């Protein structure tokens, strides 16, 4: 997908 | 709180931003600062960033500071001087400020390891802002990124908190946005902020 994380990042 | 793209406020649209020089549009008293970037061992020129301190003062404080060398651990002063970007998306955005470890898991902040959510004021309506990178509701910390595309499904979830002022500052996204990733969206070749500070 399109996440913008600090950690877990995902699609 | 957010503003639809009809509502918003003077001095952050596209081309009003790329007129920009080294003072803010928004509101008077927003500081503007930069870094200076490295793609690998090439300069790659300076992004200027105006923080809206007039829409989300603890965001643009924390930011700000990192910028500047005040913010200190036992005296001992870290921030962005020497931090990458760890995460590159062409199309999306470009992620960094992970002074921690430089891998996406650093969540150090002025205020401790994280800090709240302020309000969502703005709307991710176009290229060239900054925001929070988090992971879920308040969990802001260092990490921020810049947008390469309007990413209104981001809304309510990060806070938009500054812009890059003039042409150079988005040409040199553009060229962070263009580099080499691996499978994991993570650059083949070092991209740096190796000196920063405020104006």
């Amino acid at each position: 997908x399109l996440l913008v994380t600090a950690x877990x990042v995902l699609a | 709180s957010l503003l639809s793209e009809s509502e918003l406020p003077a001095g952050i649209s596209y081309a009003e931003a790329m007129e920009g020089g080294s003072r803010p549009l928004l509101h008077p008293d927003n500081p503007v600062v930069f870094f200076d970037i490295s793609i690998g061992s090439h300069e790659a020129g300076r992004i200027k960033i105006e923080l809206f301190k007039n829409l989300a003062p603890k965001s643009a404080e924390n930011f700000r500071q990192f910028c500047t060398g005040e913010f200190r651990q036992n005296q001992v002063p870290i921030g962005y001087k020497g931090a990458t970007f760890h995460r590159i998306i062409k199309n999306f955005m470009i992620q960094g400020g992970d002074f921690v470890k430089g891998d996406g898991t650093g969540r150090l902040s002025i205020y401790g390891s994280s800090f709240p959510d302020e309000a969502f004021v703005l709307p991710h309506f176009r290229s060239g802002l900054l925001s929070l990178a988090n992971s879920g509701p308040d969990t802001n910390g260092c990490q921020f990124f810049i947008t390469c595309a309007k990413c209104d499904w981001l809304n309510r979830k990060h806070v938009v908190f500054g812009q890059v002022l003039g042409k150079e500052s988005m040409q040199v996204v553009r060229k962070i946005e263009h580099v080499t990733v691996d499978g994991g969206n993570r650059p083949r070749i070092p991209v740096t902020v190796t000196q920063c500070g405020e104006l």
